[PDB]
């Protein structure tokens, strides 16, 4: 590439060494995600405030029904709060899944009974965190705590 | 549905006044039914096609929407501005309103009302007619109002959170280019140390 | 104050209900006027305290529950009897080991009965304003607010899906040049071995 072998760091060198390398995505944008992450990791570059959640999927109650299709809640912030968890890399699915341990439920905060009873079904539990938990996940710009709300 | 009750003050009583509160029946040119109020007394009635066709000649109209005009008349479907003399002769039971058209207040209704058996009862039609007023043009505010404080919650949320992530997105590229820069030229220094090594090895 | 219609429904006739349209003046027994109605005759009865507030007066006025007895007793609940001849309104209060009478509401009769009805009319206007046209205003609101969500939240998907493109292209070109820095200091430290 552009890159030299002996130099050491700056900021300019990179922007046209990377001007220089491939674009091409080369890998899932939750795959990459999940790689990203684990480069954070490997780097000590989680602390950064913009993507952490990059590695688990994080389920959303996005929808007036849990863990279907069948609506969406228009007008509403709901997809608003499933770009907020994307935002980190907390993918967002429709559907209650045992690779979830954060789930935010909807504009009306009633639907944790069928949560906890999911938990039941899906053995990896999730804690039943409310909107305000993904709202201030961008807000602040910053992943807020599971233990911020119902476990 | 809306019972549009035509607020008329009558040529003939002004203070026992009727009000045009009728129940037109579909398919106008086949009929419908005049049905009159005065509050203290009502006078229904019914309106046959020979009623219709000679009404619609008289305002010299042909072959067109003088059934709309009826329709307009009757529930008064627009406002007071439609011009129609409402003017019900209680005293002669016979109920007439006129289209100003080609310059000659046209006869555009003759409908022969009868005296109702009891006015207790087009009073109750008349108040049910006033729970759907009370349902029909300001108070499904709170309704999408109930939409607009979402909306706007909503809205401003996204903004808020649209904004942070460009400026993440920016701060992203700009942190994402020095940690990465950093860990080449480390490499490199460590490249560089291993080779000058390798000279002394 | 204005006379507003309080519909009533009479237990001795409730077919053709009444409508008393109470204009209380500030209180219901230092002055007020009700206007009594069944939606064809008229009682718009100029009421005064003459006829009512002894009845606060002289049957045991104790200290429970006066005010609001009156106020629920001028709407739709007590055996709301209104004499059509005598103009004169009574109902009779229910209440534990002793049935009270409460209001003996003698409410004149004006010449004209369409009066009530005609404000009932302006009545049928007004709550005719009552859900959709001005559902149509805050409509046009919550429509300009509904356009700007729909704008800002298509640009939240657009920034969120770019921050994380140019995170992992970055990313991508990043570890394409590691693996070559990797593999020189790997290739140079196994040079070192050698010498």
């Amino acid at each position: 590439y552009g890159d030299s072998y002996f130099i050491d760091t700056d900021l300019n060198q990179l922007k046209e060494v990377f001007s220089g390398i491939k674009n091409s995505n080369e890998q899932t944008p939750e795959e990459m995600a999940s790689l990203i992450a684990d480069l954070e990791y490997r780097y000590s570059w989680d602390c950064s405030p913009l993507s952490m959640f990059r590695r688990h999927t994080v389920y959303l109650d996005s929808y007036a029904v849990i863990n279907d299709l069948s609506t969406k809640n228009e007008g509403t912030r709901l997809a608003i709060k499933a770009l907020e968890l994307r935002f980190h890399g907390a993918k967002v699915v429709s559907c209650l899944a045992e690779g979830v341990s954060h789930v935010i439920i909807g504009e009306d905060h009633s639907r944790v009974a069928d949560f906890k009873a999911f938990r039941r079904t899906f053995k990896r539990k999730f804690k039943i965190l409310k909107e305000s938990w993904v709202t201030d996940s961008i807000d602040k710009c910053e992943l807020q705590e599971e233990n911020q709300y119902l476990i | 549905m809306e019972r549009k009750i035509s607020r008329i003050h009558l040529v003939s009583e002004p203070s026992i006044t009727h009000f045009l509160q009728v129940s037109w029946e579909k398919t106008l040119e086949s009929g419908f039914v005049i049905t009159l109020t005065d509050g203290h007394s009502a006078w229904t009635g019914t309106v046959s096609e020979s009623e219709i066709s000679q009404e619609a000649d008289d305002m010299a109209m042909e072959k067109g929407k003088y059934v709309g005009e009826l329709r307009k008349a009757l529930l008064s479907g627009a406002g007071p501005a439609d011009v129609y003399t409402f003017n019900f002769s209680k005293e002669s039971c016979y109920f007439f309103f006129e289209k100003n058209l080609k310059d000659v207040s046209f006869r555009l209704g003759s409908f022969n009302l009868e005296k109702v058996e009891n006015p207790a009862e087009v009073i109750r039609e008349l108040i049910c007619y006033c729970l759907d007023t009370i349902a029909e043009n300001q108070a499904k505010n709170e309704h999408l109002q109930k939409e607009n404080e979402r909306l706007l919650r909503d809205w401003n949320d996204v903004q808020g959170r649209f904004e942070k992530c460009v400026s993440a997105k920016e701060a992203l590229e700009t942190d994402l280019y020095k940690r990465f820069i950093l860990v080449l030229n480390e490499k490199k220094t460590k490249i560089r140390s291993l080779h000058n090594k390798l000279l002394n090895a």
